[PDB]
């Protein structure tokens, strides 16, 4: 699993 | 502007992964990409600094920057056991020739730091031709080596997709070489193949044929160093053997005559090859042919020393035999699921040698992706 959060 | 990302994976050779990362996408207007990334599996911690652009040169000229730690536990990889702890950098261009075709080429600087090394033949057949003579019944040793290194590579890929592929060629070849005033002496070459040959119309029945090649080999009297192993077995080489099983085995010292053991150390020839029946997936719709894939396959490769002194060890296999070819078939699933990319696998290592440890069931979920 990957999680990605664009700041 | 910027992002940041954690993973969390699963494989049968590298237990539970994490993965995390944050990159700083335009830096003060530069246009390199600043970025740290760290990685932590069963046998290796592994953490960077990253500096990267596209457009070096705006013609596509990339560059690419490594600043990197990384912390080795070889016996938690199966093999016979030592420690190796380095750091370095690298500088890569990277120079497009057309849409299928990229070249690449870098300078790298790596500080090895190797400890906790379990006195057996071939490891210590390369501490001796590095001047290295610690004593031969006893873990509580230490080398440490700089190396500079010239880096080069190409890749062919006119895959027709990324994931899944139907169509097409990847082949991927890469080299580097040490500098001279390097502590090591020794080029390596690696060379991987991938080819998918549809056979329906609709592309849902393919034939995969994968090969991966290595050799390296020391300069000067010098042998490449063991940490530069190739290995086999596995879930992404031959499948049903255990990860790194395949090829020589380490010939161990008496602690304070020798031991034949079955612990793997790897050498520096290596080929294997395979060829997979690409099928739609019983019970399931070809709807989901781009997010499930089952497949049937016959694995097979070898590894070996090709500096193994037989003469010298004459009651023991000769590891730079490369004709001890293992060989499998089985069955493999992968599936983009909700916990990400996942491959099963079953498959029976029916041609395998003395010493050769088994792993029918292997399973891997990643942490990328
Ligand atoms: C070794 C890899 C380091 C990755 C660290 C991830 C940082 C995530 O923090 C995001 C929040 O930043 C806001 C300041
Ligand atoms: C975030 C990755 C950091 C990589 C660490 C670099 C280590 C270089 O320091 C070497 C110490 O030399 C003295
Ligand atoms: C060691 C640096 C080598 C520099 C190679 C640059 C070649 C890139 O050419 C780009 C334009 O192509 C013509
Ligand atoms: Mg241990
Ligand atoms: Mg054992």
């Amino acid at each position: 699993w990957n999680w990605s959060k664009s700041f | 502007t910027g992002s940041f990302n954690f993973g969390i994976g699963y494989g049968t050779e590298s237990g539970v992964s994490f993965q995390a990362g944050v990159q700083q996408d335009n830096w003060l207007g530069t246009g390199y990409a600043v970025g740290i990334n760290g990685t932590k599996n069963d046998y290796q911690t592994y953490a960077e600094l990253s500096v990267t652009n596209p457009y070096f040169t705006v013609d596509g000229v990339s560059l690419g920057g490594r600043l990197f730690y990384n912390d080795f536990q070889a016996d938690d990889a199966d093999l016979s056991d030592y420690t190796n702890k380095s750091y370095g950098t690298d500088v890569t261009l990277g120079f497009p020739i057309n849409e299928y075709n990229s070249l690449r080429a870098g300078l790298g600087y790596v500080h090895n730091s190797l400890s906790n090394m379990q006195p057996q033949v071939a490891m210590w057949r390369y501490l001796y031709s590095m001047g290295e003579h610690p004593s031969t019944s006893d873990q509580d040793n230490s080398f440490k080596t700089d190396d500079f290194t010239f880096n080069y590579g190409w890749t062919y890929n006119k895959l027709d997709r990324g994931y899944f592929p139907t169509d097409g060629s990847r082949v991927n070849l890469t080299g580097k070489v040490t500098i001279p005033g390097s502590d090591n002496e020794y080029y390596k070459v690696t060379l991987d193949t991938a080819t998918y040959v549809p056979i329906d119309d609709d592309h849902k029945w393919v034939v995969l044929g994968r090969t991966r090649w290595g050799y390296g080999d020391g300069l000067g009297g010098k042998e490449m160093p063991f940490y530069e192993n190739f290995y086999a077995g596995g879930s992404s080489t031959v499948r049903g053997f255990q990860s790194n099983t395949i090829g020589p085995k380490a010939v161990y010292f008496p602690h304070q005559d020798l031991s034949k053991s079955d612990d793997a150390v790897g050498g520096n020839a290596m080929a294997v090859a395979s060829l997979e029946f690409i099928t739609p997936t019983p019970f399931i719709s070809d709807k989901y042919a781009n997010s499930v894939r089952t497949s049937f396959f016959w694995d097979m490769g070898t590894v070996w020393d090709t500096n193994w002194d037989s003469s010298q060890y004459s009651g023991y296999p000769d590891y730079s035999d490369p004709s001890n070819i293992r060989m499998s078939a089985g069955i493999a699933l992968q599936w983009m699921s909700p916990l990400g990319p996942l491959v099963f696998s079953y498959a029976q290592p029916f041609k395998k040698y003395d010493g050769d440890k088994a792993e029918q069931f292997q399973f891997n979920i990643g942490k990328t992706w």
